[PDB]
RNA sequence: AUCGU
RNA sequence: ACGAUUAGC
């Protein structure tokens, strides 16, 4: 899926590229053992258990259906873990990822998102295909097949109790609109339609533009969206970096907000927009923060 | 010498020796207002010490580093503490503060923090933004004192200069060593010796109002401003306690060890249980005698009725039979390096092998011995230490338990295997009995709890309104008018007009933050919930409120010692039946949306289900929301109100809670956070806490227990105790009482295992509980052995105060009222009664002063404020005792105690008037009491002691769409305020002004405006105003004393037998009292203990439960009462409770029920505005109001103590006025007798009814 | 003692805290029980040495 | 939380 | 352009 929405563009964007995504894995992928690595070492400490195969041996039957006694005892010590090892870690790198960007993260449970104090939508989804007989048919995952579905049916048992929306959701929300501005202004000039907001940092700042949502629209409605007050809306950017390998030459930045944020209806409801992206100041020398605000600039 | 000489005549009246006049009390006030600190600090050193004072002091307190070590710059941008030893080392660091300092001007030798770091740390440098936040978190812990300490100093100088007080009772002068034995005050006056140095000036820092001045040296630290006063309160405590110097010793050196610490707080929080652990739970390890109190409460139990049957002595087989307490305190005491005052202690309580008054005492000691300070540490840490844990569920619902969701919530089917089947039940059953339940359906029920949380206090209001705003609803602004903007009253004006489909996007806002202080734990964050917030919550509350009234054995108790379950831990700490202290750690984020939430939501979602269709909530409409329940088909399954409510209150649940941390301590860090806590500070926090903790310790006595269990005897033991006999849970903390057996006391090891099975059984749904198995029983912060309480003095802090924000404190007469409230709280505590009363006179006089012209408080005021007086017109020394009545029940007492000798001192010296008083007789008591200031200190102690800013003008009709606001949004059924207007028509037509101000539901707006308004800055003319009102109240002279207490003085009574003891001589009941303790002793011993609940024994006296907020039930009592009593037809009574708001039905039967019944002494004494003081509240006094004051003289009818039979309520107010003379008196309670009233019953009761027809 | 230990055995084997099935809660006094063990020696006499 | 700076 | 913001009982 990721693969696939990458490769979407209607107008001059991109939707969601293989950029502003955070992978599940990648929440626990950058320590010194992994989280899968540390679970895979649980044979110890539980008796008539010597290695990881026959960890799997024991806690799955012949039907491999989990066996409810010794899959409820083996949670009992997968759950120090990762309330101990994974969540600080968890949320140090959820907070610096929100800090340097607009993101959209992909993780496991419900509450590896909560734990963390995760500051964003939180949306449960749900695919209609038999998630188990995939993780069947895929092959080296660090590890033995039959370990990955028994840490699946512990990050499924790890999960809070709440019904998770289906994927058609989000999926529809991310892509269906776009395509009508596709049908609608497509033929339009694209200058004439194009318009962007982001922070604005005042030009007596010795040592700028840092874009923070993109409005493709007919030209009525940004013309409507200009007289819209984008005040008391603060935020401190810390701007320091080499240059981000890039087309143009684009040094990244860091933006907090502390007041509010925007509301949907105060953009539009007859203009699409992206939901993603990352932070870059448009243009060298050192960095400092500056209390910025928010502005709309067009053609 | 020099404390004698500039204070000689004020200590000869204080102490007993000469009389106690006003014109020394005003010189010595003058003294204190113009005495410098220097001046005290070479008095101090004009004491001459002994050995026995003296403790090493190490030299590694002035020493030390500096913060940049201390603190670090995390991602976005924020400032933290990092961590040296743990996770709780987030505290103040001990570093030294020199090199922050620059030099105030108009003085060299003090400073403050240089604004060059603070402007350094305003535009953006990070070792400046360190500085200024150390700075500014050192600022706020040296703030954390009432008073500049210096004051408190030299008042228990003075007051300690008297030496040695005789006794009237023991007949002999009090034995306890002088100033030259205290070590704590030695210690103060070292630390201040070293510190200033050669520098002339000796202060180590000054504490102004706002800020305050550090002296530069490089032997000052951070660690200083605490210290000081610890040591102060310890020095006082041992002054006015009889603490023996070698616990005082100990005390100090733990202080002095935490000084030297890394840091202070820390150190101090770590080993916060030394003496308590070491003494309190380990003694009686072999027992010989004694005697316990046979208590014994009856099969009603949730009225908690006790009964008291004698004292039984103690037999060798009761004697500590729990798990020894040794490994861990010698553990802990190794750890910290604190070993030998450990040795000390476990050596020492070894010693104490009977239950006398004398082990009592040492435990009060030892208890009192504890570091008693208000830890205070940054906001952005307190936040991100509390607000990130999260509870660990070991074996969570299986996810197959659980249906399709109706909207967002899914009913759990009963088939589950999981224990929350229980919970779910329960909370399902409660729902139904109340959904079925009538009263929740009349509009004034929901109007109260619709008012309940409309309160002249913050809610956050920004937020709410950028959250409105965000959906372009506008919202009204009033400006002009100077009312507080930023509090709930605002926003329920705000929000008048608007309906709930508008208001409910405001549901999801972000709540602010708060935060307050807490003595020897750490402190706790708030989060208060806008208006819509807590009105989509009512649910909840009602549902909990139902199950802890009925479902279980609970209570609800009050703040205060008095308002307490004093028996019930009597009871459990008894000797033959032994109790378990259950506590949950960190219950706020317990519970949350996986599983306790989770259920409750769905259980209360289809409790009201088939109960409640239509018949919208108080403004919630009912609505519509789909479900797919059953298998693939969804219905549309119309809602109630209360289910509309439930769904938005389920979001906000599911959600979680988005905290905004604007603090001020330190500059840019400002930030928002997620946390899945519960929240705190909400209407329904204690209640659901409460039900819960019920529930969960039913569900394990009566499943989970039997099903994880072995043994034969732990068994039996889990079969026969359940939650409705014997447990007790209030919020967090809880009290389970195991009773005793025919063989003795239950074994130690099946409650040892039955313990650790609790243990694992909590763990399941994330609790931990915190069980303590010590012999002894803690509930409220109650300590109980043996059936004798444990006061815990270093709870109650002297010098202490909290505060949060960096805002400056109020003016003299708030300290006053705080003086006042220690007084009080030293009263609550049993201290040593005379050296209580003479340091307590020495802080009245020091803190009686102020300058603007001058202002002074006459000592009278101070004695109508409540604190008893020693020796005047030449009467015996320490007559009086502090059960004085305060008010003017109290001015009487103890002028109509000592009238007859008040006459002949005041003829004696020139006061002859020829004519003849029925009260003073041929003397004139008008010229003397005006000499005297009696009538000047009467009067002017009556006068508000806050700035009148209240009443400041405002531009009209502004007021006029505000107050329309409040009205539409008090009254949003017509039926109501048809009932209102009703109420008012049948007031004019029959009430016609016989009161002169009937409360109504029409008024609450202005009394809201008025609450609101009062929230506020007040400017500098308001404080002059009341200067001016003050000055003016000084300078008058007056006539008479006020009208009561008028006709109080023309009641004679006569004493003369003392009551039969109602409570053994030799059973301990509480610490602090005994032989040593006179007055006390003996009143206890006379009248008795209160074995009753306070709250429920005031409650049945109210004649209507609970009214709108704004109003006051004793206002409507009192109102209905004086209808009563000055004659007004039955007609006048529905008029008035028809404007209460009650049904025109209901209203007509009460009256007619209210016009002939007759009622306790405590409603009708409320008629003249007397209630019980909340001194007596630990007392039986009900028994002597009823049987020992006795209106019948006891010579016979007299024909002039003939009351008639119209105006009979003149009873209770002769009972009280007995009462008091017969509780002021020291010594033992006497009974009373009625003698003689001078104009006759009937001309008094129209002295009375000529006051009521007033106000 | 041996009764015990083969109570927690099969609990064990059962995997719950206490097992449904047990040798020591039983109602029926059993007081009189010898199981063999190595205090006696086939002559009649204690092997204390 | 704008007239205090 | 910055600034004297908070629970419930």
């Amino acid at each position: 899926i990721m693969r696939v929405l990458d490769s979407i563009s209607v107008l001059g964007v991109k939707i969601m590229p293989r950029a502003h995504v955070v992978d599940s894995d990648e929440v626990g992928e950058q320590m010194e053992p992994t989280f899968e690595h540390a679970v895979m070492e649980i044979y110890k400490g539980i008796a008539g258990v010597d290695s990881l195969d026959d960890l799997t041996k024991w806690v799955l039957n012949s039907d491999l259906v989990p066996h409810d006694d010794r899959l409820g005892q083996l949670f009992q010590a997968f759950l120090p873990l990762a309330k101990d090892l994974l969540a600080p870690m968890a949320r140090q790198f959820y907070d610096n990822s929100m800090s340097e960007g607009r993101l959209l993260t992909f993780a496991h449970a419900d509450s590896e998102l909560l734990n963390a104090n995760y500051f964003g939508h939180l949306l449960r989804l749900k695919i209609p295909y038999i998630t188990e007989v995939n993780l069947m048919i895929r092959k080296n995952r660090e590890g033995g097949e039959l370990f990955q579905l028994v840490l699946s049916y512990l990050y499924k048992m790890y999960a809070t109790s709440a019904q998770p929306k289906w994927f058609g959701s989000l999926l529809r929300l991310l892509i269906c609109p776009w395509l009508h501005m596709e049908k609608l202004i497509g033929e339009a000039d694209p200058a004439s339609t194009s318009a962007e907001i982001g922070w604005h940092v005042p030009r007596e700042q010795l040592m700028g533009f840092i874009p923070y949502v993109s409005i493709r629209a007919p030209r009525l409605v940004i013309e409507e969206l200009m007289e819209k007050n984008w005040g008391q809306y603060h935020a401190q950017v810390i701007v320091t970096d080499q240059l981000v390998v890039g087309e143009p030459r684009r040094v990244s930045a860091k933006a907090v907000i502390k007041g509010n944020h925007l509301p949907v209806k105060l953009i539009s409801r007859f203009a699409c927009f992206t939901l993603t992206s990352k932070y870059e100041m448009r243009l060298t020398g050192r960095g400092a923060a500056y209390n910025a605000r928010l502005a709309f600039r067009s053609d | 010498s020099m404390i004698l000489t500039q204070f000689g005549p004020f200590i000869e009246s204080i102490s007993g020796i000469t009389d106690q006049s006003n014109d020394v009390f005003e010189n010595a006030a003058k003294a204190f207002s113009m005495f410098t600190r220097s001046d005290v600090y070479k008095a101090l050193d004009e004491i001459p010490f002994s050995e026995d004072a003296m403790l090493p002091i190490p030299p590694t307190i002035y020493t030390k580093p500096s913060h940049d070590s201390y603190y670090y710059i995390d991602a976005l941008n924020r400032v933290r503490r990092k961590t040296y030893q743990g996770p709780d080392d987030v505290y103040v660091p001990n570093c030294s503060i020199v090199e922050l300092l620059e030099p105030h001007e108009t003085l060299t030798s003090y400073g403050r923090l240089s604004e060059a770091i603070e402007n350094r740390a305003k535009d953006g440098d990070s070792q400046a933004r360190i500085a200024t936040t150390y700075g500014r978190i050192a600022e706020s812990q040296a703030r954390q004192i009432k008073a500049p300490l210096e004051k408190f100093v030299l008042a228990l100088l003075v007051a300690e200069a008297g030496g040695s007080l005789y006794d009237p009772v023991l007949q002999k002068y009090d034995e306890i060593p002088g100033l030259s034995h205290n070590c704590p005050l030695w210690c103060f006056r070292e630390i201040c010796r070293h510190i200033s140095g050669p520098l002339p000036d000796r202060a180590p820092y000054l504490y102004l109002s706002a800020g305050v001045f550090w002296l530069m040296s490089p032997r000052m630290t951070s660690a200083i401003p605490p210290l000081l006063s610890d040591l102060v309160n310890l020095a006082i405590l041992q002054q006015t306690a009889g603490l023996d110097p070698s616990l005082v010793r100990l005390g100090v050196q733990i202080c002095l060890h935490a000084a030297a610490s890394s840091s202070y707080a820390w150190f101090i929080l770590k080993t916060k249980s030394i003496f308590p652990q070491n003494t309190l739970h380990s003694m009686y390890e072999s027992l010989e005698g004694g005697y316990c109190p046979n208590l014994e409460w009856l099969e009603p139990r949730s009225d908690y009725k006790f009964m008291y049957m004698g004292a039984m002595p103690l037999s060798t087989k009761y004697a500590r039979s729990a798990p020894s307490n040794d490994k861990k305190a010698r553990e802990l005491g190794e750890k910290y390096g604190l070993s030998s005052v450990v040795s000390e202690l476990r050596r020492r309580t070894k010693t104490y092998s009977k239950h006398d008054f004398t082990s009592v005492r040492y435990i009060r000691d030892a208890m009192a011995c504890t570091s008693g300070i208000f830890l205070v540490r940054t906001p952005t840490e307190t936040v991100l230490q509390e607000y990130t844990q999260s509870p660990e569920i070991k074996v969570p619902i299986p996810q197959k338990d659980w249906t399709g969701p109706i909207g967002e919530i899914r009913i759990l089917k009963d088939t589950t295997s999981s224990i929350a089947r229980y919970l779910y039940r329960t909370w399902y059953l409660a729902a139904a009995r109340m959904a079925a339940q009538p009263r929740t359906w009349d509009p004034l029920f929901q109007a109260i709890m619709r008012s309940q949380y409309v309160t002249a206090r913050g809610g956050s209001g920004a937020t709410l309104r950028e959250s409105l705003y965000a959906i372009n609803v506008s919202l009204p602004d009033f400006k002009g008018l100077p009312v507080k903007a930023a509090t709930k009253i605002f926003q329920a004006a705000q929000l008048a007009n608007l309906p709930f489909s508008h208001t409910s996007v405001a549901i999801l806002a972000d709540t602010s933050m708060g935060l307050r202080n807490q003595v020897q734990r750490r402190p706790r964050s708030i989060m208060p919930l806008n208006v819509p917030q807590q009105q989509v919550s009512a649910p909840h509350t009602l549902t909990a409120d139902y199950i802890n009234y009925h479902m279980n054995l609970s209570t609800t108790s009050g703040s205060a010692v008095i308002e307490k379950v004093i028996p019930l831990g009597v009871y459990a700490s008894s000797p033959p039946n032994q109790s378990i202290n259950i506590d949950i750690s960190a219950c706020d984020a317990s519970i949350t949306w996986d599983f306790f939430l989770s259920v409750i939501m769905a259980a209360i979602h289809e409790g009201v289900a088939s109960s409640s269709i239509g018949k919208p909530f108080m403004g919630v409409p009912a609505s519509i929301v789909n479900d797919e329940s059953v298998v693939g088909v969804r219905a549309a399954r119309p809602i109630s109100g209360m289910q509309n409510m439930i769904q938005h209150l389920s979001k906000l649940y599911k959600r979680g809670f988005s905290y905004r941390v604007n603090d001020s301590f330190s500059p840019g860090n400002d930030f928002t956070h997620m946390t899945t806590t519960f929240p705190s500070g909400s209407t329904a926090t204690s209640t659901e806490h409460t039900a819960n903790n019920s529930t969960m310790m039913e569900t394990f006595l009566t499943v989970w227990g039997p099903e994880h269990t072995d043994d034969p005897d732990v068994l039996r033991l889990m079969k026969s105790l359940t939650i409705q006999r014997n447990y007790v849970c209030q919020g967090d903390d809880g009290l389970m009482i195991i009773d005793g057996n025919t063989a003795g006391k239950v074994n130690s090891e099946t409650i040892q295992k039955m313990l650790e099975l609790i243990s694992k059984y909590g763990e399941e749904f994330g609790w931990k509980y915190d069980i303590a198995y010590d012999g002894t029983a803690e509930y409220l912060k109650l300590y109980f052995i043996f059936g004798c309480r444990i006061p815990n003095l270093s709870r109650h802090p002297i010098v202490g105060k909290e505060r949060a924000n960096s805002s400056a404190e109020e003016p003299w007469p708030a300290i006053l009222d705080q003086i006042m409230g220690i007084f009080f709280n030293g009263v609550h505590d049993g201290l040593q009664w005379q050296r209580w009363i003479r340091y307590s006179w020495a802080l009245c006089c020091a803190f009686s002063r102020q300058r603007t012209g001058y202002l002074q408080y006459p000592m009278w005021s101070f004695v109508y404020w409540g604190l008893p007086l020693v020796k005047v017109f030449g009467s015996d020394p320490w007559i009086f005792s502090w059960y004085m009545p305060t008010g003017d029940l109290g001015m009487y007492s103890w002028i109509s105690l000592i009238r007859p000798l008040m006459t002949r001192w005041m003829v004696a010296n020139g006061y002859v008037t020829d004519k003849c008083s029925p009260v003073f007789g041929n003397a004139d008591y008008r010229k003397c009491f005006n000499e005297l200031k009696l009538y000047q200190g009467y009067y002017m102690a009556q006068l508000p002691r806050n700035p009148k800013k209240s009443g400041r003008a405002a531009p009209r009709e502004v007021r006029e769409q505000f107050t329309q606001a409040l009205s539409d949004y008090l009254m949003q059924n017509p039926e109501l305020k048809s009932r209102v207007l009703r109420g008012r028509s049948e007031w004019e037509k029959y009430g016609a002004g016989i009161i002169h101000n009937p409360p109504s539901l029409f008024d609450v707006p202005h009394k809201w405006y008025q609450g609101a308004q009062e929230a506020a800055t007040a400017t500098r003319e308001e404080l002059a105003e009341m200067d001016e009102t003050l000055m003016r109240a000084r300078k008058h002279s007056y006539s008479s004393f006020s009208k009561l207490l008028e006709a109080y003085l023309l009641v004679k009574w006569r004493m003369c037998e003392a009551r039969e003891p109602s409570v053994d001589l030799r059973l301990p009941l509480c610490a602090g009292i005994d032989p040593l303790n006179s007055d006390p002793f003996l009143k206890m011993v006379s009248v008795g203990p209160m074995l009753q609940s306070t709250r429920k024994y005031f409650a049945q006296t109210l004649f209507m439960a609970k009214t709108v907020s704004g109003l006051d039930v004793n206002a409507i009592d009192s109102a209905l009462l004086r209808l009563r009593t000055l004659g007004a037809d039955k007609k006048a009574l529905t008029a008035q409770l028809l404007m209460v708001g009650l049904q025109e039905s209901e209203a007509d039967a009460l009256a007619g029920k209210i016009m002939l019944q007759d009622v306790n002494t405590v409603q009708l004494a409320r008629v003249v505005n007397l209630a019980v003081p909340d001194t007596w509240m630990s007392l039986d006094f009900d028994t002597m109001f009823k049987h020992h004051v006795k209106l019948l003289p006891k010579d016979g009818r007299h024909l002039n103590t003939d009351i008639p039979p119209r105006m009979g309520w003149l009873r209770a107010i002769l009972r009280f006025l007995g009462a008091g003379m017969a509780m002021t008196a020291t010594g033992v309670a006497v009974d009373i007798y009625l003698e003689d009233i001078h104009g006759g019953g009937r001309s008094l009761g129209q002295r009375f009814m000529t006051w009521m027809r007033q106000e | 003692d041996e009764a015990d230990d083969a109570t927690k055995k099969q609990a064990k084997d059962t995997e719950k805290a206490k097992a449904q099935v047990t040798y020591s809660d039983t109602g029926i006094n059993n007081a009189n029980e010898l199981s063999r063990s190595g205090n006696v020696d086939n002559e009649g006499g204690s092997n204390q040495k």
